């Protein structure tokens, strides 16, 4: 209980009233936001190999580790930055706004997070109450006064307030001169329908009354005075501490099923990465056990190696080993990632299907991060006014209908009334005149002993012992409160947990009279169902803010209440049937492109590596490179960058008019199925199999004296030469039998990939280069081209690799 | 209103093939019948390469060449006796061989100066760190600096036709034209300053396991220096511990004879290389060549194989898709 004075005069100490939303400050933002960067495993990995080349070994430039790296903290941290900058000024609209006080009988023009617990606030017309506010008087004689509350409940409907009666005669001056009282309420807390307190008016009397107060005295921050020409309260919830602020949770960090996936491979491949360094030092040191293996006469060591410490030397050739392999965890991936993610949301926003006439906008795009997202969604909660309803939307019906045949569950959260949502639900189809309703409302349940009996026979006698459309589900906000707040203490007999059996197999819920807080409640339980379903909510006012935030992909709405939800969306359309184009056709688009992208940049890079791993044990494992440094330098930046980045942003492997026409195909990547464990054995093998025959192959090619008719002798740059011609050849052409979509712009990658590698190695292999301190492959690419058996054995190692390929495509295009 | 653009919206013209098994079983059968023929010419051109392999290590005692392996005279020779069955026809190539020998070391392969090697004024004088510790010697630089040119291969091995009156007919060896055309005249280059090449390499020493300086590995101008195509061919280093290095050329007689004719022949062989300290072999290859190089049945075989595994998949999915 806070005991509130009403004029801040005799007969505590409590927060302030200004709002925060934002998470950093200008000082602390660079070091708060580089180590929750540096805190996943990736950007630490990145950043540990970067120091590994600048201090120990390399063999390319520490300049292609650190830039990418560099670029992509930084991108990064430019987007979280302004993403947290309009949070600020965002806090900074609703604090700094005029409020009137009187303070000493004068009214006082302040600021709105100026406004003290236990003052006197002024209201008009049409003004939003700043706080928290307990009615003490208005203009009228009977102490009456209505509100609007569209951002609590998203209702426009006027609701009544009341006055204190002992202080409905108290206007103008003398609401201080005459005014000594003191309030007693309980602790803030979100439910928003629910007020205890008690106000102790003192007067000359001697003998003080005291009035019970209840949630009909209260005027709660956010809404509306209306129709009322000028009200009196008395603040005694302030920022942070008001019933909206509660209400609010604040937004924590969205990450896609495919960065999930992403997080996962990374481990995987940075075991593959630890165990091969691991063998090759460990048979390096067998190796070197003989005293001629290790400095035979004509490859004699300096005295400096020799006197190097061996347990420090057996480090540094871990670490040397490292970063010859490091390259099968690609940072390429994650540059490309990120331009894929900018790039490609822009067909979001240039989507014509998403232009609404009425407002003259389409659609928007806040976060890039979640384009993938879209195509996995599993529940769709809908908020209903101005959502589902305008009378419903154009193709609102029809849309739910397609979200039905997509599987997709849509569940209905409305801060609105019973009667009113159940005879919206009706019109939208979701419950049919066959489904039958089970209640969890006030109506049926008068206390909590019954509630458990309800959910008892709704579990074991109705709906478990039975027709998955036969059943729907009703709950008021009361009874969530019920569920959600008398489940503790429990694990096994857990009603939260029996709540949850009825909804999921129930055609549909409506959940209705929801506060802010309790639509991300009920989303957040949803989230934490054993699968992990993705969660997308969609709504149109500031009361689904809460919801938005929570879900894995939140949709704002473009509509007449204002733009709080479409500025803390994700994405944000016109239209609630714009849901579908959204969902079954760019969102799966996004989710194919971007799963290829992942799995065909992770066996391109095991494709690359792999040989070279082989190749230490036909050197000394000395950690010599099998490819020219240039090779290792540009096989991701200029070799194999430009067609993945096309396909993962062009790519239709299905029409998106066939998409928008057949929701059915949602069902097929449904639980994030290509970046599952048999796709990436299925990549990781291919990749495993393709570098075997690469080296193996070009090492019995080099079981002779000469591949040329000259009789000349090739050597190991040539060697490795021969290898990553055949393996850039072999993933190009992996890439392009995958394609299904071949526009233009497809074709030039593509072609001109292969065309610009052999143009390349002919011009860098064409001049004595002046400025290098090497010349290893001066005419190396032109000597090997000069041998017909070269040429023979390319083609045959390129058919070979791309060999099980071509028998998949055969066989899963038959019977 | 948004831009109706093609790429905008995301309608650009495609083409979009359609791969499926009644359009892609023709390939097995093409790719079949294409790939068989040519594995079979491949392997008949590698069987009618005629090649000999002689091992003169030495590390038997009774080998023609135990003598040499720790001798006491330090110039060791030894002669080994060997039998052509078939005559050798066309133009026949002559290799030295090393076993166990790791050119494609990491500490190897890096020990080189290129810059002096393309004859470079400034690192003639100054050869990189990177060749050490055969970058100076006696307070000088090495004009060859670095492992690999330390230790090049320095055996001479000659060859003599037992006549019919016992009489060795030696058989004339070429030198030159063995290297890469590019490495020998553009990659490998000799110092510029003047015209006589002892004068060119002044404050230059030679390596520590060399006899005599690079400006004496030839009598030939074109073949003395950093230009001389033996010590070309041994610094292109090889990719797997066991290679062959190509050392003389036989060529072939303006008349129709045999280059080598079936018989009896010599080995002369002055011994000075060891590998036997590291367990390595030394080999002599002569062999003859053609279009797809020297005796490899790999290719062919593999064509062969591959080939024929695409006909028979091709057939059994042929039949799969008649059981109709
Ligand atoms: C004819 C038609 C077909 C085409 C023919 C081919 C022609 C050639 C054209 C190709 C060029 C296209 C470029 C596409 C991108 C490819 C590069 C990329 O994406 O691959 C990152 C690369 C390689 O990485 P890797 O995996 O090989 O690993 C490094 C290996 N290791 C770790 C062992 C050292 O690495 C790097 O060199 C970094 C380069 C990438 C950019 C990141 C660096 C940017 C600098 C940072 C500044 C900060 C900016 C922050 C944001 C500001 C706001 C705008
Ligand atoms: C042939 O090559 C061998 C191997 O390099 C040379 O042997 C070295 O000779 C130098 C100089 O006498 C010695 O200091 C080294 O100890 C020798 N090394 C070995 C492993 O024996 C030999 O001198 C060369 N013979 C020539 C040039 O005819
Ligand atoms: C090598 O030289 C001569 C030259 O005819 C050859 O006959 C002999 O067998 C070999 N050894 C020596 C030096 O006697
Ligand atoms: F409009 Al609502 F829940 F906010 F139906």
């Amino acid at each position: 209980t806070r005991t509130v004075f009403v004029g801040n005069h005799p007969v505590q100490r409590f927060c302030d009233n200004r709002i925060v939303s934002s998470k950093y400050t200008l000082w602390n933002f660079l070091p708060k936001n580089l180590f929750e960067q540096f805190r996943r495993i990736a950007n630490f990995y990145f950043l540990i190999i970067f120091l590994v080349e600048v201090t120990v070994d390399t063999p390319t430039s520490p300049v292609t580790s650190g830039l990418p790296l560099f670029f992509v903290i930084t991108v990064t941290a430019i987007k979280q930055g302004y993403e947290d900058w309009l949070r600020h000024r965002a806090d900074n609209e609703v604090n700094k706004s005029t409020v009137y006080i009187i303070e000493n009988a004068k009214r006082v023009r302040k600021e709105s997070e100026k406004i003290k617990v236990g003052d006197v606030v002024e209201v008009q017309a049409d003004e939003t109450f700043p706080c928290d506010l307990i009615l003490l008087s208005s203009c009228t004689t009977d102490g009456t006064c209505y509100v609007t509350t569209a951002s609590l409940d998203g209702e426009s409907n006027c609701k009544t307030h009341y006055a204190v009666r002992d202080t409905i005669a108290l206007c103008t001056a003398e609401s201080i001169d005459t005014l000594r009282a003191a309030i007693e309420c309980e602790q803030p807390q979100p439910d928003l329908y629910k007020f205890v307190g008690r106000i102790n008016i003192y007067s000359n009397s001697l003998e003080a009354v005291a009035r019970s107060l209840g949630p009909e005295n209260l005027l709660l921050k956010g809404a509306t005075l209306k129709n009322t020409e000028k009200i009196y309260g008395v603040a005694v919830y302030t920022g942070m501490e008001t019933k909206m602020a509660l209400n609010y949770q604040g937004k924590s960090q969205k990450r896609s099923a495919v960065e999930k996936s992403i997080n996962a491979f990374l481990i995987v491949y940075l075991f593959i990465l630890l165990t091969k360094a691991a063998v090759c030092t460990t048979l390096k040191y067998v190796w070197q056990s003989t005293p001629y293996n290790d400095e035979p006469w004509y490859n004699q060591k300096t005295q400096k190696e020799r006197e190097t410490l061996k347990v420090l030397k057996m480090f540094t050739d871990f670490l040397s080993f490292m970063v010859l392999f490091n390259f099968i965890i690609p940072v390429s991936m994650y540059v490309t990632v990120e331009m894929q993610k900018f790039l490609g949301s822009f067909f979001i926003s240039w989507d014509k299907d998403f232009y609404d006439e009425e407002i003259n906008e389409g659609a928007l795009v806040n976060t890039s991060d979640l384009n993938e997202e879209l195509g996995q969604v599993d529940y769709v909660f809908t908020d209903k006014t101005g959502t589902l309803t305008e009378k419903l939307q154009d193709q609102a019906a029809e849309t739910i209908e397609a979200l039905h045949a997509a599987g997709l569950k849509v569940w209905v959260l409305t801060g609105d009334k019973m009667e009113t949502a159940k005879s919206t639900c009706y019109a939208c189809r979701l419950f049919q005149t066959n489904t039958e309703l089970l209640e969890l409302t006030t109506k049926t349940i008068e206390e909590s002993e019954r509630k458990e009996d309800r959910l008892h026979e709704l579990l074991i006698e109705y709906r478990k012992k039975l027709e998955h459309q036969e059943y729907g589900l009703i709950i008021d906000g009361s009874t969530l409160s019920l569920i959600l707040n008398s489940s503790q203490d429990s694990s096994s007999n857990n009603y939260k947990s029996i709540f949850l059996q009825i909804c999921m197999k129930c055609t549909a819920v409506l959940c209705c009279r929801m506060a802010p807080l309790q639509k991300a409640q009920i989303v957040r339980m949803v989230k934490n169902l054993k699968g992990s379903p993705i969660t997308l909510s969609i709504g149109d006012g500031a009361n689904d803010v809460s919801m938005i935030l929570e879900s894995h992909v939140g949709i704002g709405i473009k509509g007449k209440e204002g733009r709080q939800a479409a500025r803390n969306s994700d994405y944000s359309v016109p239209k609630f049937k714009h849901l579908k184009k959204l969902l079954l056709a760019h969102g799966h688009l996004y989710y194919v492109r971007i799963a290829h992208l992942v799995q065909y940049f992770f066996y391109k890079n095991l494709c690359f590596i792999l040989p070279q791993f082989l190749y230490q044990f036909f050197c000394g494992f000395s950690q010599q490179p099998l490819y020219d440094a240039a090779y290792l330098t540009m096989y991701n930046i200029c070799f194999t960058s430009l067609p993945i980045l096309a396909y993962s942003l062009l790519e239709q492997h299905i029409n998106i008019d066939t998409l928008t026409s057949d929701p059915r195909l949602y069902m097929k990547i449904s639980g994030n199925a290509m970046l599952q464990l048999g796709p990436f054995l299925y990549w990781t093998f291919l990749a495993a199999f393709e570098g075997t025959v690469f080296f193996f192959g070009t090492y019995f090619l080099f079981q002779t004296a000469s591949l040329e008719e000259n009789g000349k002798v090739y050597g190991n740059w040539t060697f490795g030469t021969i290898v990553f011609t055949v393996l850039v050849f072999t993933v190009t052409l992996k890439l392009a039998l995958d394609t299904r979509f071949w526009t233009w712009i497809n074709h030039f990658v593509i072609w001109g990939s292969l065309a610009f590698y052999v143009f390349f190695s002919f011009f860098w292999g064409g001049i004595i280069w002046p400025f290098l301190k090497q010349q290893r492959m001066y005419f190396v690419f032109a000597q090997m081209l000069s041998s017909v058996s070269t040429w023979l054995a390319i083609i045959l190692l390129i058919f070979i690799s791309l060999f099980p390929e071509i028998l998949l495509i055969v066989l899963k295009n038959v019977r | 209103r948004p831009d109706n653009t093609a790429f905008k919206q995301q309608r650009l013209p495609a083409w979009q093939p359609i791969l499926t098994a009644g359009t892609v079983l023709p390939i097995f059968f093409i790719i079949g019948l294409i790939f068989i023929p040519i594995g079979i010419g491949i392997f008949v051109t590698s069987n009618n390469i005629r090649e000999i392999e002689i091992d003169y290590t030495g590390t038997e005692p009774s080998s023609p060449c135990n003598k040499c392996l720790s001798p006491d005279v330090t110039p060791c020779f030894c002669t080994i006796n060997f039998t052509l069955e078939k005559s050798f026809e066309g133009n026949v190539f002559m290799y030295y061989g090393l076993s166990n020998f790791y050119q494609n070391h990491r500490r190897y392969v890096k020990s080189r100066d290129d810059s002096q090697l393309n004859g470079d004024s400034s690192a003639l004088l100054n050869p990189s760190k990177e060749c050490e510790p055969y970058r100076r010697n006696e307070d000088k630089p090495i004009a060859p600096c670095g492992a690999i040119m330390n230790s090049m291969f320095n055996d001479t091995l000659e060859l003599f036709l037992i006549g019919q009156d016992s009489y060795p007919i030696p058989i004339a060896l070429k030198k030159k034209g063995i290297a890469w055309w590019t490495d020998k005249n553009v990659k490998f280059r000799n110092p510029p300053g003047g015209d006589n090449l002892e004068e060119r390499f002044k404050g230059t020493t030679k390596p520590v396991n060399w006899l005599k300086p690079v400006y004496m590995l030839d009598s030939d101008p074109d073949n003395n220096g950093f230009i001389n195509e033996d010590f070309i061919v041994w610094m292109r280093t090889a990719a797997l511990p066991t290679f062959r290095k190509l050392y003389r050329l036989i060529e072939r007689k303006s008349d129709l004879h045999p280059t080598l004719p079936a018989g009896r022949y010599w080995l002369n062989v002055t011994y000075n290389y060891p590998v036997h300290y590291f367990d390595g072999r030394k080999r002599m290859i002569l062999s003859t060549i053609s279009w797809m190089g020297g005796k490899n049945p790999f290719l062919g075989i593999a064509y062969i194989a591959v080939g024929s595994i695409s006909f028979l998949l091709g057939v059994v999915l042929l039949v799969i898709n008649h059981k109709y």
